RNA sequence: CAGUAACGGCGAGUGAACAGGGAAGAGCCCAGCGCCGAAUCCCCGCCCCGCGGCGGGGCGCGGGAAAUGUGGCGUACGGAAG
RNA sequence: GGCGCGCCGGGCCCGGGUCUUCCCGGAGUCGGGUUGCUUGGGAAUGCAGCCCAAAGCGGGUGGUAAACUCCAUCUAAGGCU
RNA sequence: ACACGUGCGCGAGUCGGGGGCUACGAAAGCCGCCGUGGCGCAAUGAAGGUGAAGGCCGGCGCCGCCGGCCGAGGUGGGAUCC
């Protein structure tokens, strides 16, 4: 119970983290498609820069968006039954005696 | 596609719901803000009850809750009249007034009149210029012993009256509770059509 | 032969004595004032009757009050509003026959 | 715990436990409750009989507060009033019955499920079942109505 | 008072007296421009009710609104969609012609502030409205505690935000069982509360 | 409350309200009706304070708006007059 | 910058209860028909166009169209916070 | 969101999750006249609604109701216990 209660309550003091909602999606990228001997990845729109025709969307693409971007509405916090929280303090106290 | 026996279930997630996800990381910051703004309000009203003005004893509507009593918007103008408090003076000594509240019963009225009698007795009233008391205020020895009341002033507790064990009479034994209810139903249901055919006769 | 208060039936609900507080002042809105009667009576002389009222008169004159009700019901809107209107145009028409012979 | 999950054990496989022949494609039966009368008829018949069709009368502005009638059985009738009353009634000679206001404890209708211990009661309920009344009378008690 | 006689006279619009007045004016108004200053309220009485007083800084613009529904502005009736949105002819505008009048007055008179407005005549092609406008910077209004609410920057362009009486009628706000769809500030605020996941930190 | 009453090729899906507990809590003003000699307000000139939120007090058959209605009393909880 | 002691500047020259006598309301708007959109609102929740168009013991609401009544409950078509 | 399995707490209850009270701490602790409320403790009918053991012995070979006492089935198989 002491482990169970400690390892649910310690999650409650925990600040959210998330990747930005726009990360990897601030291109106007579009797949070239078949017939171009290239792998149907959304490529960046043309122009004499290094990015032009690279690979802009997808977990695997450099730049790109991560797979399943981390949200701030992850269930961060855990609630423990008051009776269980009590029966963790009791235990934690009685262990200190010996 | 449904696997086997499972619940038939319809998530409401077909709209762009992720744009409008309200998170509650504010929650402890909100509670700190509300508590600081409550302490800050309570300090501004130095002697006055922190909770706000007295509310009336009020029955809850609809059959589910009419066994309960809750605090109201404010005292009825006819609850204030019998108490003998001018509706514009009431608000200045910390008495909630709503002119919308009727009074259908004498019990609800007299409960809320007696409620205001208790308030007007307990209430210590400070003079306007403190250095010279005038005729319609509280004495200077009471003014020094006047300090805030925390939580709702005269809190409205719901109380059921004590009854002792009665010897059961033969009337109470002979009374057919179930038969009486089923008669009552049919009488209320067949009141209009009986009276329709008394007309025909 | 003691009855009990019952949550159902003919005279149902909790035992409550009913206090007679004066009815609210908002309840008397639309109640016809002696002065404002005079003003609508005044402008009735000045303005007269609408073309749909004048036709409603001339169906009540020939005695066709159902066809006058069915007329006004189309014009003015509902049945309660029409039944009132007809009984006002029956009042100011029967009042002309009083003024007619004398 | 992501480490306890199945996805960890499926690193190094190929199909990821989803079939080599019948690939893990996106929505190969339609989305949600699709095809309940067509290609999913047998699931909705074998497991959800009654799902399709109208039955009964519409009631437009239904207010759940009106039909509110929390029921107490006779078997748990003596839990509404303290165990001291059950004791002192049986001791006391008078034949005086303690009053059980079923409405105070937060119930309206008294139904008649269990054996009621043989001592007089005055049950102040709003409604009664027939059998509930008969038991209270049978034990030697009164059924007071209230509103 | 004369105003009650003027009030009940304006309620008899089918009477010979008011039919003549509503026709000779509704003539007069057509020959003027669609947005011109009236030198006084055409109905002094009605303007009294709507909050117009007869003091310096109260302005009154007679503005005409072209009459009828709202046909969909789509090239050659081609709404390139599903047959639901094929509608182009029998469509109606969400705000009344009176509210469209108040906001043609309020836009043109960008400095002034639209208090309220009243009907003064309708041809088949044109409705005519007087719009009551107030100077928030005239010292008659600016030093009157009764009217120094319009002198505050919250009440810029009430007509453009449906805050005048005529604009409020389009919004479907009001108390009770008929006006559930605008619980909260507005129709948009109602929708927002109902279409938000409250994801509580614990849950 | 409530994925509820209801909506819906009554399919897919959609879908509030009241009561109840709390956060907060605060009420009010006209027109009309009528009374009070327009009892009201704006702007220019002078003088004296006086303010980088042009405000206060004098002085003037100085001007103007306003009876096609300004101000005070008064607004549904009723109000006014004696 | 915000609060209080005391002197002065000029506004402000005000209450309550009982008793009679008087007074009292927002119209091309409610509402109706129809049309289109809208809504969980279903013989029409809301909004709007056009047509019709009030009343004053009236008018609105009382989640099934309608007539007859009985009740309950608010006073719309003006404003601020 | 749901289902089932498993672990833990309490158990005809259970749960504050919302609100409130008192560096790490946005934590933790507390409330009980904050259990409002959820889900469970009752079902069934479209609905009005109704809503969950009996036998025996006597007062009038069989009586409507007077009382009296014991009183929540039976068979079969059943780990354990005697």
């Amino acid at each position: 119970i002491v482990n169970f209660v400690h390892t649910n309550l310690r999650k409650n003091n925990r600040q959210p983290y998330a990747v930005s909602e726009l990360a990897g999606h601030q291109t106007s990228a579009e797949s070239w498609g078949t017939g171009r001997a290239v792998a149907r990845i959304p490529r960046v729109r043309g122009g004499g820069t290094h990015r032009s025709g690279q690979g802009a969307f997808g977990n695997m693409c450099r730049g790109g968006r991560m797979f399943a971007p981390t949200k701030t509405w992850r269930r961060w916090h855990r609630r423990v039954n008051t009776t269980q929280k009590r029966y963790a303090i009791c235990s934690a106290l009685a262990a200190s005696a010996l | 596609a449904p696997s086997r026996n499972g619940m038939i279930l319809k998530p409401h997630f077909h709209k762009d719901w992720q744009r409008r996800v309200a998170t509650w990381f504010n929650q402890p910051a909100r509670k700190i803000r509300r508590r600081k703004a409550r302490q800050a309000r309570a300090r501004r009203i130095a002697p006055r009850p922190a909770a706000g003005p007295i509310r009336p004893i009020v029955r809850c509507p609809t059959v589910r809750y009419h066994t309960k009593v809750r605090a109201g918007r404010g005292f009825s103008l006819e609850e204030l009249r019998v108490a003998g408090i001018h509706k514009k003076v009431a608000r200045t000594i910390g008495i909630s007034v709503d002119p919308r509240r009727r009074n259908k019963s004498t019990e609800s009225l007299q409960a809320n009149v007696q409620r205001l009698k208790e308030y007007r007795s307990k209430l210590v009233l400070f003079p306007r210029k403190p250095s010279a008391p005038k005729k319609g205020d509280s004495s200077a020895e009471e003014l020094k012993l006047a300090t805030q009341l925390t939580g709702p002033v005269m809190p409205i507790r719901n109380v059921f009256k004590k009854e002792k064990a009665r010897v059961i009479t033969e009337e109470e034994k002979n009374f057919k509770a179930f038969a009486s209810l089923r008669m009552a139903r049919a009488n209320a249901r067949l009141f209009g059509i009986r009276a329709k055919r008394a007309k025909e006769a | 032969a003691l009855r009990y208060p019952m949550a159902v039936g003919l005279n149902k609900g909790h035992k409550v004595t009913k206090n007679v507080s004066k009815p609210r002042h908002s309840r008397r809105r639309g109640r016809l004032t002696k002065h404002t009667k005079f003003v609508r009576d005044m402008i009735r002389e000045v303005c007269g009757f609408a073309p749909y009222e004048r036709r409603a008169m001339e169906l009540l004159k020939v005695s066709k009050d159902k066809r006058a009700l069915k007329f006004i019901k189309k014009r003015v809107g509902t049945h309660i509003r029409a039944k009132r209107k007809r009984e006002e145009l029956s009042s100011v028409l029967a009042a002309m026959r009083k003024a007619a012979a004398k | 715990p992501s480490r306890l999950r199945k996805t960890r054990k499926l690193r190094g496989h190929v199909s990821h436990g989803h079939g080599r022949i019948g690939k893990h494609r996106k929505h190969p039966g339609g989305r949600g409750n699709a095809g309940g009368m067509h290609h999913h008829r047998i699931n909705f018949d074998k497991y959800h009989p009654g799902y399709f069709g109208k039955v009964g009368m519409r009631h437009y502005h239904l207010k759940r507060n009106q039909s509110f009638c929390p029921t107490v059985n006779l078997d748990k009738l003596w839990t509404l009033v303290s165990e001291q009353t059950r004791v002192n009634a049986a001791k006391n000679k008078t034949g005086a019955a303690p009053i059980i206001d079923v409405v105070r404890s937060g119930y309206y209708k008294v139904l008649g499920k269990g054996k009621l211990p043989k001592q007089p009661v005055i049950v102040k309920a709003k409604f009664f079942s027939r059998r509930a009344e008969e038991k209270i009378k049978g034990v030697g008690g009164a059924c007071v109505l209230v509103a | 008072g004369a105003y009650k006689y003027i009030q009940e006279l304006w309620r008899k619009k089918q009477s010979d007296v008011m039919r003549f007045l509503l026709r000779v004016r509704c003539w007069q108004y057509r020959q003027l421009s669609a947005l011109h200053r009236a030198p006084r309220p055409t109905r002094p009485d009605k303007a009294r009710r709507l909050g117009y007083k007869a003091k310096q800084g109260y302005v009154i613009y007679r503005i005409r609104v072209r009459r009828g529904g709202r046909k969909r502005p789509v090239p050659k009736g081609a709404t390139y969609g599903k047959p639901v949105h094929h509608g182009v002819n029998q469509l109606k505008f969400a705000r009344s012609l009176q509210s469209v009048a108040e906001e043609r007055a309020g836009r043109h008179c960008g400095a002034l502030r639209v208090l309220n407005s009243y009907w003064v005549g309708e041809d088949s092609t044109y409705k005519f409205f007087e719009v009551i406008l107030i100077d928030p910077f005239h010292k008659a209004i600016r030093r009157n505690p009764d009217t120094q609410w319009i002198t505050k920057p919250v009440h810029k362009h009430r007509e453009m935000r449906g805050l005048t009486s005529a604009g409020r009628k389009s919004r479907g706000l009001g108390k009770g069982h008929k006006f559930h769809h605008t619980i909260g500030g507005s129709r948009r605020a109602a929708w927002r509360r109902r279409n938000t996941l409250q994801l509580h930190r614990y849950r």
